[PDB]
């Protein structure tokens, strides 16, 4: 008759949160600012872009 | 001066011209002079050979910087002199572009294309572009794509038809043109 009975559920589900917490923390980048060009801007300056930004 | 690097026969064998006598010499010579400043001031590139520059200078920001209106030259120093200078300093610039970074401070450089072989194509296909737009498509109607006249019930669509743009000139021009940043 011990608590360790009634608490593996809680005990699991705190494991396996944590454990998604810690994945996910490393591994989202974390990066903003998607930026986007078109097809027609001649990688030579699309360089040039970039550097400015 | 124009006669040796855009022969006019040149023009009249590509705008399929060699046989109007309604272009006279002097009308070509028209166009291809007010063709080769609406589209260099378009691009903002002497052509010329090497043309020295003296011009003043202001650095901008505090970490210093030195915006040039050249893009002066691939390896030769640019030198600063005046503005509480003990003796002319010389920087090197980077190809292409025209920043730098160390009574009124000057410097001066030496912009253009080593050669006297002047412009380059893109340049040319441009004003050839431009040019016969200009001979055979006044201004005195509205046009729409392949030439053709509508209607459109409402405002013409022809918002512009009526440009430079138009011919794949200002375009072409365009890819030598560099976005600022």
């Amino acid at each position: 008759n011990t608590p360790l009975q009634a608490i593996g559920v809680p005990v699991a589900l705190y494991d396996a949160l944590m454990a998604r917490a810690i994945d996910s923390a490393d591994g989202t980048p974390n990066s903003k600012w998607l930026v986007t060009a078109s097809r027609d801007l001649d990688d030579g300056q699309a360089k040039e872009v970039k550097e400015g930004i | 001066n124009l006669d040796t690097l855009l022969p006019l026969q040149t023009i009249r064998e590509h705008a399929k011209c060699d046989d109007n006598p309604r272009v006279t010499d002097d009308l070509l010579k028209l166009y291809r002079e007010a063709a080769f400043e609406a589209a260099e001031l378009y691009t903002g590139l002497s052509f010329t050979p090497e043309k020295t520059i003296v011009e003043p200078i202001r650095l901008k920001g505090r970490r210093g910087k030195i915006i040039l209106s050249a893009t002066p030259i691939a390896g030769r120093p640019v030198v600063f002199y005046g503005g509480g200078l003990g003796s002319p300093l010389e920087l090197i610039p980077r190809p292409g572009s025209n920043v730098l970074f160390f009574s009124q401070l000057m410097a001066t450089y030496v912009t253009g294309r080593r050669c006297e072989n002047s412009v380059p194509a893109g340049i040319i296909i441009g004003i050839l572009k431009l040019i016969a737009w200009n001979i055979n498509n006044p201004g005195d109607e509205v046009m729409s794509v392949r030439n053709t006249l509508n209607a459109n019930a409402q405002g013409l669509i022809g918002g512009t038809n009526n440009g430079a743009v138009i011919s794949g000139a200002q375009d072409e021009w365009f890819r030598y043109r560099r976005v600022l940043l």
